[PDB]
């Protein structure tokens, strides 16, 4: 399983950065990465396939949020593609808390 | 006018007999062509991805990935077997023709309709058809064969079989260049191979527009369109096969022991030991004279790699193979790699009662042995010692590259300047009648899917398409799509095709093979009771020719 | 455009089997990967399973495994998931979801790449509880 | 079925599922019709050692 | 006959090749014209008069005041490059051709529908379309140029560019005779401008119809008409493009000290002092002979006052320049006076499937150097002191009237008997073919909007309207307006432009510049998935030519 942050918070209108630290052979390889936010009761919303953000920089992935607001004060998932398992990964999730 | 028609329909085929055994074929096709009015009037840069089922892992030969311009015009395509050809003057043609040459094609438009359909609002819907006397139909003959060349039998879109069935011609499409690249993998291969599509090189780049490089006529309801005749240079066809191999060329060796009862078992014997014989081999190391081993004028067929998929630019596809497999007569399981598997619908041989998405698929086994039974081929080693140990030999039954399904034969290839071969023999119904010779320096000898092949050129393809009927809204400089008239559009299409054969001369003392209506085949040629019509497919070279 | 739409998840006597749907719209559902995942109640999201478009190959998560049978049937455009040998562990929400099979390079998408590791769409989801 | 919309990921779909299809394939034990499958009147090029 | 067509539809470009490397071009162009019945059948005589935009002080340059008379009829205007090349042949004409004639020009109108649509009294909205039979069209081919000039291409009005697109054809309305003050201000000014529409000279009124001019054809929907071909006299049009200015006119200095090692950190020396040098000047008070001094045969190019507008009768226009700018090869956003600046529509260029009302836009930076660079120009006075002191120079850094923003060049004209200039290149693909020489008695020396001129005459333009198609109702003692059953007609105009050119030839080691498609550009060319379709302007005088 991915390793991915408890939470963040960060004031309104501001920039965060989710981060994605799994593995070699998985998220922190040549496979693709994906982030998905929701809120307890939503099904997740696929951010990155526009102010959001992605970078998978290396071994890491993180995501550059920006423009805070009251929505989007919600859960963040980390996905990616794991060979050593050979099949879909998830990180524990991130939640964020908007100020 | 209005009221005049412009042609008659004709459906008969002619044999007129000439002198010194030649019989000049005159097949007469005529069709009802329906044609609705184009989804819409700009031409598409379409690509079509399949990367869903590629990326499976071992699924690469399923590619499907290509770029294509989609046209909205039509294309009226009669080069198939069964436009001209009725079973019964197949069978005569096969039974009593040696050899068949293709002449002459013409074609013609007639009796044009042009009709627009007007739905009512009434709360139950109702929707009636009039006619426009003064709409026309846009038809461009591309005599100058300044089109990308699209056979549509290799779809099975061509023209209906049955006189009597009215028949749709087919949307245009061609290919637009494209870059893709597929690294193969198999089931359990680790990871995502390399499954890319490139975009387009631009110095391949070609967009073809009929408007541009055609002449485009229109007719109305009153007006007419011909052809011409057009006169082809393809090579000579044979309705002959050929059944000698290597083993059945030349002088059989000498018996000095002949059988002295009836019986299948009471076998003749040669007598002298195979190493005191006589002759000649190609084998200068060992005293052995064999039928296998003498020395024969040249090689019947070639071996080539089965199911061998090649990448190039535009990603993997098949090596073709220019003859059958060996032995399929005998089982038809084991018909395989080089044997052409036509599938085609209801308007091209499958019964036309019949229901479902299920098309009709039959393999043709071609009569003529030129194919190869790769299990019993083997290598041996150059010392040639009897009987050959197990170093000295690789057989079928050995793991190339550590593969225990892939043996030697997959990979090997025996086409030389000795190698002769014949030519794919026609296929009807659905067989294509003619190909365009491609426009490389170097050509290729023979094409695997027309018996006759085009030196110069052949006709240009037919188009035809419903000229736009604007409403009174229409806003040139809206980005909508065009408000169009609901109009279709049908006319009787005739074709003229112009054959001279051979008549067949008995050779020897046995009957040779025939085509039979016979008691299992009886309702293959015979309407059911409810109108329903099959043609099932026919093989063209029954009689047996010597092959040295 | 065109969402899927879950059914059959509701409260089963543990060791029991149901059978979940998944209802495509949409003309590109025969021709997509189809997923399987589940989050139970505010825990971490779970693959559950996935099938690509002709049913060629399947695959699950080894809590799974030997229980749960991916299946769709083009015909009836739809999607179905044979959860046999129910467990307590299964209680949670299941969504069925689209895997991005095709990933574009350039921006504006002139060069395209097959990947894995992405679902495109998710659909509304279903509640599955396994007590007595 | 044709693209709706301008854009890469607008792609268009033949239809008809891949064994249900129709054309002329020179291979003679399987139903499968692809562009990798489908016959081609001859070879351009070819592969040497 | 109302079934029979009486024309055909063509779009094919020719190239035949004759003596001495001159090729003859015919561009045929074939279009499906759309025209709705006119809005109404009187002429108009209308005032627009943008008072509230320029009563703000400093819009005097947006103004629109004037006094037009509009018509029932429409113009099928085809004076664009466009309509008859698309971007593949003007390639092959710009790539291949040094020089170009205007030879030849005819159109056709054929095909004629006439249909009319009837709305239901049905709640919901619906209505039908039927062909009107006996409905008429009137063309009106204004031979002898009775009617004022309006050429299409300034307004972006041509028939389309696309073969596959119908097109309408532009509402015709001509000027009538204004007058009109308007006297300039800048934000700040007190008070209000005077700003007053002075009515109509009586003396200048001009009403012209085309019912008293022009024999008027009724054509009904199985007639056609035909203009028959026109010749024109126009003075040949040059694709090559000059780079010499005054600077690069005659022989060289020789250097007596030529460098010895590569790179740009080398140059060579003339060797000999300034003052004590060979030559010619103009300058009979100084010994100094330098490039920028030397006598130069004469001028190149030429300096005007750039965005100077002057007033007259009718009101404020800008000063047209036969020139463009320098420095804005290199950085287009200087592309300034002198350079056009064109603005289109879908119908001619712009994405087909763009959703909005702004056109698409481009400034055309012509590849001459015959510009000028004003803010490299200075005066200085006659004694010519150097280095030249603040009151004897006036540069462009030097103010006038007190205005920090204006310079002498603003204000400044160079126009002489030694001046030389190049006429302006072909925009392709909305610049103007064609224009009319101007009826005054000392002609202009070339048009800014057009390469070929017409010394006496050309082409008579082409008036499409549907004829009045009353209904029962009607009354001429009526004052309201005219009751006439909704008739619109889609018709095809056919036509054929003959060009004349001449193949160039290598003169040089080095190749010149071509156009080309490449990764940048190359879906410019190209439609998309949905059919959107564009053309991008392309640059005409692409190779060089010595200009001595």
């Amino acid at each position: 399983v991915l390793t991915q942050l408890p939470s963040v918070s960060g004031s309104l209108g501001q920039r965060v950065t989710i981060s994605c630290i799994g593995s070699s052979s998985n998220v922190g390889y040549g496979n693709y990465v994906g982030w998905y936010q929701q809120v307890p009761g939503t099904s997740p919303k696929t951010l990155i396939y526009d102010r959001f953000s992605a970078s998978r920089s290396g071994s890491t992935a993180t995501l550059t949020i920006s423009g805070l607001q009251a929505e989007d004060e919600a859960d963040y998932y980390c996905s990616s593609y794991d060979t050593s398992l050979s099949g879909i990964v998830f990180g524990g999730g991130t939640h964020l808390t908007v100020l | 006018g209005v009221g005049i028609s412009t042609g008659t329909f004709n459906n008969q085929t002619e044999f007129k007999f000439l002198e010194n055994g030649w019989v000049y074929i005159t097949a007469n096709s005529s069709r009802l062509v329906h044609l609705n009015m184009p989804e819409s009037e700009n031409y598409r840069r379409v690509v079509v991805n399949n990367l869903d089922k590629t990326a499976v892992n071992g699924n690469m030969a399923l590619d499907d990935t290509h770029a294509e311009i989609v046209t909205p015009w039509s294309l009226v395509d009669a080069n198939a077997w069964g436009v001209w050809f009725n079973p019964g003057d197949w069978q005569l043609i096969v039974n009593t023709m040696s050899e068949l040459h293709l002449v002459s094609f013409e074609q013609e438009i007639f009796n044009v309709v042009l009709k627009t359909v007007s739905e009512s609002a009434t709360q139950p819907p109702t929707k009636v058809y009039n006619n426009d006397l003064t709409a026309s139909l846009m038809v461009a003959l591309d005599s100058n064969n300044t089109m990308p060349f699209t056979p549509a039998a290799m779809r099975s879109e061509t023209l209906g079989f049955y006189p009597w069935k009215p028949t749709i011609p087919t949307p245009w499409r061609y290919y637009f260049q494209w870059d893709r690249t597929l690294i193969p993998s198999h089931t359990g291969t680790s990871g995502t191979p390399t499954n890319i599509y490139h975009g387009t090189d631009p110095d391949d780049v070609q967009f073809y527009t009929i408007e541009n490089s055609v002449p485009v006529h229109l007719l109305r309801t009153g007006d007419e369109f011909a052809t011409g005749t057009f006169f082809f240079d393809c090579k000579p066809c044979r309705l002959t096969h050929t059944w000698q191999t290597n083993r059945a060329l030349g002088l059989p060796p000498f018996l000095n022991s002949l059988p002295q009862s009836e019986g299948g078992t009471n076998f003749g014997y040669i007598g002298v030991q195979q190493d005191k014989r006589r002759g000649v081999t190609q084998m200068g190391n060992t005293n052995y004279i064999t039928e296998a081993t003498i020395m024969r004028p040249a090689e019947v067929g070639y071996s080539a790699p089965y199911y061998s998929f090649e990448a190039s630019t535009q990603g993997p596809f098949k090596t073709p193979i220019a003859a059958g497999r060996g032995g399929a007569q005998t089982d038809e399981n084991q018909a395989a790699d080089g044997d052409p598997r036509y599938a085609f619908g209801r308007q091209h041989g499958q019964k036309t009662t019949t229901t479902g998405e299920t098309p009709e698929r039959f393999t043709y086994i071609a009569h003529q042995d030129t194919g190869r039974y790769p299990e019993g081929d083997w290598i041996q080693n150059i010392n040639f010692n009897l009987p050959v140990t197990d170093d000295n030999v690789l057989l079928p039954t050995d793991p190339i590259g550590g593969k225990t399904g892939i043996n030697y034969t997959n990979i090997f290839n025996t086409y030389g300047p000795l190698t002769a071969l014949n030519n794919v023999p026609p296929v009807y119904p659905n067989g294509q009648i003619w190909d365009k010779e491609f426009d490389t320096d170097l050509k290729p000898r023979l094409h695997v899917n027309a018996p006759f092949v085009c030196q110069n050129n052949c006709p240009g393809q037919l188009f035809v398409k419903v000229a736009p009927n604007l409403t009174n809204q229409y806003d040139p400089d809206a980005s909508a799509n065009m408000s169009r008239i609901v109009t279709y559009s049908d006319f009787w299409w005739k074709g003229k095709l112009v054959f001279k054969a051979k008549l067949r001369a008995s050779h020897t003392w046995n009957p040779i093979q025939q085509m039979s209506i016979n008691v299992d085949n009886q309702f293959n040629y015979v309407p059911s009771n409810i109108g329903g019509m099959k043609i099932v497919y026919e093989k063209s070279q029954l009689a047996p020719r010597k092959l040295y | 455009e065109g969402q899927l739409a879950e059914s059959g998840g509701d409260l089963v006597k543990p060791g029991g089997s149901l059978r979940l749907s998944c209802v495509a719209s949409g003309s590109t559902f025969r021709n997509s990967h189809m997923t399987w995942v589940r989050q139970a109640p505010g825990k971490g999201l779970q693959w559950v399973a996935n099938i690509d478009s002709g049913a060629f190959t399947t695959d699950y998560v080894d809590a799974v495994r030997g229980r749960f049978t991916v299946s769709r049937d083009n015909a009836r455009n739809t999607m179905y998931l044979q959860m046999n040998s129910l467990r307590a562990e299964d209680t949670a929400v299941y969504y069925c979801a689209t895997m991005k099979t095709s990933y574009c390079i350039d921006e504006n998408c002139f060069s395209f790449q097959a990947g894995r590791g992405v679902f495109d769409k998710w659909g509304q989801g279903t509640l599955v509880t396994v007590s007595s």
